[PDB]
């Protein structure tokens, strides 16, 4: 989540005074080239380096990845609601996440670099196979980066993290 | 005075035995010393065994035959006291290591049993010349006798203790003895002590479970004769060792021999008579089904789903007396004689089917059954019979397989007059005759609560009026044999016991 | 000190079942995944499976997921691995290891429990009724003689020698031929006959025609588990129990093969239920006394088969759960007779089961060299090659007779206590383990391990020796 190791250079700037979604590129600044769902969406020649996705009211969504002088970074699944990607569903106040890669090994989840869905002492956080259930979703509390990975493997070794922001 | 009947067990369980009422089976260290009086045998099988006080051997048992003082293969065995072995012969044989014993005779130690007095390997008796034979003959036998011939209450020697019961000519009745004394071993005890139960002969035994039963008619347990078979709980099919048994199988029928109150549920099924293979059972021989005939409660569920066809009744269970259904097969069926070929339901004694409902179904040739009003039998109100598909009632009635009209309206569980629920006129036991022999008859009965009770055979019949009013020779109206005071009797008392065991002359 | 105690190992007959226990101490047992690893003699470490004690989540290697059962007791901080249908290939040392999710490594390994699969108790529990000739071809009109010898004397305490020689003509129900040692089945011609005592018995088929052609498979009877014989297939040199239909499933699925009963009072003859593994002999699976629903299930299938009764509809099911690759069989559902076990038999519902397999093939690790001898002080380099890119590599040191100990985690991080002379390096599918200065204490077997994907894959192990 907070870390960029594993080629997860694309991050969301959560220092916005206005409800605009800004994406950041953690590469050696020479020129930042942005892509959206594989297609290039911008090329920052010095000066600015953050990419504005617009107002968060517009539900910005897509797989965003950047590129400096090295090869393209891993994508950052942005999903605002105010390669197979993570599946997002909202039902009432319940938010359910679906693992894109569910080979049937034990799937674990982490929310802002914090394990979740493991303890059964949480009625509002249920994990069922490749699906994570988040009941009574708190927009300010349950939003952020989410990541799933299989036992024995590293969360940073995931193909991508999911940035979830939902008003329910 | 302690009592007894492996070396460690015997040396611990005879050590304090001041008297052994049984026998002295000392076989194969100095553990016994005060074995005072022995009413039985002494199986001396070994070199220094004192046995110093061992005074009397009664030979109430024998090793082989009158084998009272059996010896084999003990110079320091100074049986100096053993001065008169009573009711036995001395098999003082194989005395290879025995010293000073050949010098002493072995015959003054016995009386009138020298015929079986065999012995092979004035005069001192035992080891050390400090001991002697101390002849006293050439009622004491141990020398107010020290050891009695038969019974020595405290110090007197008696052949027989005061009886538990002493006749009362004052009551004109053979009464109890207020001085009643049960003969504990050879000592009379007012109370049969030692947690021993009074026995038939009066000699309390700590076990009379043979051909008898134990009862407590007073504060002391008494050993009473076994009425028919006496109670002997056996685990049935389902609870106990046969907990997995699936029928009164062959390998499991016998252990139910004499098994009175089958505590489980007898469940004779088709596999049993067919004889099972994946359970390893031999075929139940039809005769062996007789073994259960002593059953008098099946405090479970008796589902009798096939019985030998060559037999025309379920006679082998002709003694069930309560089928209290604490477990119920299929929860409702308590006596379930089903899909057999019994002619009569035949179960002559089922007098309390306690819990479950009773299904007598499929008995395609069981015809007398439907007449029985199964309301008096069943034991709680949630019972409901289901006597279905027996032989057609019209068919039975036309064919005359009807209850013997010598039987009341209640029905009758089989064609013979014995198997009839309630009687038209009175009943003479299991049967119910036309009329109890009120005047005409050999037994010459006396009717009782609609039952014939045979007169006391000790009373002659009389031909003008009824024989005898009530049971017991007191109540008989004719007494050809002698009659004792106001009661009849077999014979007048002469050898009776009185105030001091006086032979009551009574009358001529 | 974190302590893992393996218990329950030993020698059991092939096919028998074994349950192991691993007591975990020194830590919160619910906080770390407990995985099972077996080291077969001469073989490297094979990851068996794991169980998440907090979640109960279990995964098993495809080789034993249908024969191994991983269990745990949180109140006892102990894990159980139920090993059923024990096979000789499973003989070895079984070790329990803690998963420290933080290091993506098995950090603590228990001392391990040895398991040896062999005929220790074989022939005692069973009664190996081997049949003398095998596939003996017989020309018609000849006195062919097929004998069988019993690993014990089959003479039950009842004294009835309940042998039987049930003859199965091609594509047909097993049909009983000699009721006990020397009777004959009603309708079984007198052409066949038999004799025997003690441990050797045999049947002389004085005149043989086309009809007797088939295999004569000698049952046992006194032996508590009925035990049918290997099968000497002789070749050339009413009450009907209706079965259910042919079904094919996939591994671990469930089959309910039914047997309808007609012609005999269903609750009056135990519907004992044989099975016939193709290319093997018949073996009782478990009875059911249709009267009372009692089962007496057999040992080799004691925890996979459930055979229930439905007296009303005159049908008897036999729910075999969690089918394994070799359960493919024809489950003839016969009726356990009076004087002969397995009297009249059913059609039989063949149930061939063979799934794709799933995780049979996983990341493969190659360690080179397999054996290396070096002088004290020499620099030793060991290479580990993975068939697919792995995020982190783990190195484990195994001294002879001692448990594997994690030496490097995360492909470069040395475990607590590891001398700095040891070093791990690599990424993707190539990793290197380097000891800068060999010491006499370093003699052991070294293995590289991948955990990125289940099942965890270990290299063949490098044996390091001092010249």
């Amino acid at each position: 989540m907070q870390s960029i190791k594993g080629n997860h250079l694309v991050k969301v700037y959560d220092y916005q005074e206005d409800g605009s979604v800004l994406l950041t590129c953690d590469a050696e600044a020479k020129n930042i080239t942005w892509f959206k769902d594989g297609k290039m969406i911008g090329f920052l020649t010095e000066d600015k380096k953050k990419w504005n996705l617009g107002s968060n009211a517009k539900d910005p969504r897509g797989m965003y990845q950047c590129k400096g002088s090295q090869n393209k970074s891993k994508p950052l699944q942005v999903y605002y609601r105010m390669q197979t990607p993570y599946k997002v569903s909202i039902s009432g106040t319940t938010v359910i996440l679906t693992c894109p890669q569910y080979p049937g090994s034990e799937i674990l989840w982490q929310h802002n670099d914090k394990n979740i869905g493991g303890d059964e002492d949480d009625k509002n956080i249920g994990s069922d196979e490749d699906h994570l259930s988040l009941k009574e979703f708190s927009e300010l509390e349950q939003s952020g980066y989410y990541v799933c990975y299989p036992r024995g493997s590293k969360p940073e070794d995931a193909n991508f993290y999911l940035y979830l922001r939902a008003r329910v | 005075k302690k009592v007894c009947q492996h070396f460690l067990s015997l040396q611990r369980m005879f050590n304090n035995c001041e008297v052994v009422l049984g026998n002295l089976e000392i076989t194969y260290l100095s553990f016994l010393k005060t074995i005072q009086e022995v009413a039985g045998y002494v199986l001396i099988a070994l070199e220094r065994i004192p046995l110093e006080n061992l005074q009397i051997i009664r030979g109430n048992m024998y090793y082989e035959n009158s084998y009272a003082l059996a010896v084999l293969s003990l110079k320091e065995l100074p049986m100096r006291n053993l001065q008169e072995i009573l009711h036995g012969a001395v098999r003082f044989s194989n005395n290879p290591a025995l010293c000073n014993v050949e010098s002493i005779q072995w015959r003054d130690i016995v009386s009138s049993d020298f015929l079986s007095n065999m012995s092979m390997d004035g005069s001192c008796w035992g080891a050390g010349e400090e001991n002697c034979q101390k002849l006293t003959k050439i009622q004491c036998a141990a020398g107010d006798c020290l050891v009695c011939r038969k019974f020595r209450d405290e110090a007197t020697c008696k052949d027989t203790c005061p009886p538990l019961m002493l006749y009362n000519p004052t009551t004109y009745q053979m009464d109890v003895n207020p001085e009643g004394k049960y003969s504990f071993g050879a000592t009379c005890v007012k109370k049969c002590p030692r947690n021993y139960v009074v026995t038939d002969h009066g000699s309390c035994v700590r076990a009379c479970g043979a051909d008898s039963y134990e009862m407590e008619e007073d504060g002391v347990r008494k050993c009473k004769k076994c009425e028919g078979p006496c109670r002997k709980v056996c685990n049935g099919i389902g609870i106990g060792e046969f907990k997995d048994s699936l029928s009164i199988n062959a390998t499991n029928i016998k252990h139910f021999k004499n098994c009175t109150s089958i505590s489980g549920d007898l469940h004779i099924l088709p596999v049993a008579f067919r004889g099972d293979s994946f359970t390893h059972t031999p075929p139940l021989d039809p005769q062996e089904l007789d073994i259960l005939k002593t059953v008098k409660e099946i405090t479970g569920f008796l589902l009798i789903q096939a019985w030998p066809e060559n037999r025309t009744d379920l006679h082998a269970f002709e003694n069930l007396e309560i089928i209290r259904g604490r477990t119920k097969q299929h929860g409702q069926f308590s006596l379930a004689v089903v899909s057999l070929n019994i002619t009569s339901l035949g179960l002559r004694s089922l007098k309390e089917i306690s819990d479950g409902d009773v299904i007598i179904s499929g008995n395609k040739n069981l015809c007398y059954a439907n007449t029985i009003n199964w309301k008096k039998l069943f034991g709680t109100s949630g019972q409901k019979t289901k006597i279905i598909s027996n032989r057609g009632e019209n068919s039975c009635k036309a064919t005359g397989q009807v209850c013997h009209a010598l039987c009341s309206p209640e029905g009758c569980w089989g064609p013979e007059p014995r198997d009839c629920v309630s009687c038209r006129n009175v009943s003479r036991g299991r049967e119910c005759v036309d009329k109890c022999n009120l005047l005409e008859g050999e037994p010459r009965e006396f009717v009782e609560n609609s039952e014939c009770i045979q007169c006391h055979p000790e009373c002659l019949p009389q031909a003008m009026n009824i024989t005898c009013t009530g049971r017991g020779p007191d109540n008989c109206i004719q007494c050809a044999h002698y009659i004792d005071g106001p009661h009849c009797v077999k014979t007048c008392p002469a050898g009776v016991m009185g105030e001091n065991n006086t032979l009551v002359w009574k009358y001529a | 000190q974190v302590q893992l105690v393996q218990s329950g190992g030993g020698v059991v007959q092939p096919g028998r079942s074994l349950r192991l226990s691993c007591k975990a101490s020194g830590y919160t047992f619910t906080r770390y995944t407990m995985h099972w690893v077996r080291q077969a003699p001469g073989k490297g470490l094979e990851w068996i499976g794991y169980i998440n004690p907090s979640r109960g989540y279990t995964n098993y290697n495809q080789k034993v997921k249908d024969r191994f059962t991983i269990s745990r007791d949180n109140s006892k901080n102990t894990a159980f691995l139920q090993m059923d249908s024990l096979r000789p290939e499973d003989t070895g040392v079984y070790f329990c290891a803690r998963y420290y999710d933080d290091h993506y490594s098995l950090d603590y390994w228990g001392q391990g429990t040895p398991v040896t699969v062999s005929s220790a108790g074989g022939g005692g529990s069973d009664i190996v009724m081997t049949q003398s000739p095998l596939s003996l071809p017989v020309t018609p009109g000849e006195p062919a003689s097929i004998s069988c010898r019993s690993s014990q004397n089959i003479v039950h305490n009842n004294g009835i020698t309940y042998l039987e020689w049930y003859l199965q003509k091609p594509g047909q129900s097993p049909q009983l031929l000699i009721y006990k040692v020397s009777d004959r089945f009603s309708g079984v011609p007198d052409r066949f006959s038999g004799s025997g005592s003690g441990t050797d018995f045999t049947l002389k088929i004085s005149r043989v025609e086309a009809e007797d052609v088939g295999v004569y498979y000698c049952f046992q009877g006194s032996h508590i588990p009925p035990t049918f014989g290997q099968g000497t297939k002789v070749e050339i040199k009413q009450v009907q129990l209706v079965q259910s239909g042919a079904e094919v499933k996939k591994p671990g699925a469930s089959v309910k093969v039914s047997c309808k009963a007609s012609g005999y009072t269903f609750t009056s003859y135990w519907m004992h239920w044989v099975r016939q593994a193709p290319g093997q002999g018949l073996e009782w699976m478990g009875n059911i006394w249709p009267g009372s629903g009692g089962t007496n299930y057999a040992e080799k299938f004691k925890n996979r088969v459930t055979m229930t009764r439905d007296t009303s509809i005159s049908t008897a099911y036999m729910e075999l759960s969690r089918l394994r690759s070799d359960d493919t069989a024809v489950y003839y559902c016969a009726r356990s007779g009076g004087p002969y076990f397995f009297d009249y038999w059913g059609q039989g519902t063949l149930v061939t089961v063979s799934s794709a397999g799933g995780g049979g093939s996983d990341i493969q690790m190659t360690q080179s060299p397999s054996s290396l001898s070096a002088s004290v002080g020499d620099r030793v380099t060991i290479t580990c090659s993975a068939s697919s890119s792995v995020s982190y590599m783990n190195w484990y040191q195994q001294t002879p007779g001692k448990a594997p100990k994690r030496w490097i985690y995360d492909t470069s991080k040395l475990a607590s206590g590891v001398p700095s002379r040891f070093s791990g390096s690599g990424s993707g599918t190539d990793y290197t383990f380097t000891i800068s200065s060999l010491q006499p204490e370093d003699i052991a077997t070294y293995y590289c391990q991948q955990w990125s994907s289940n099942p965890f894959t270990f290299g063949q192990g490098t044996k390091l020796q001092i010249t």
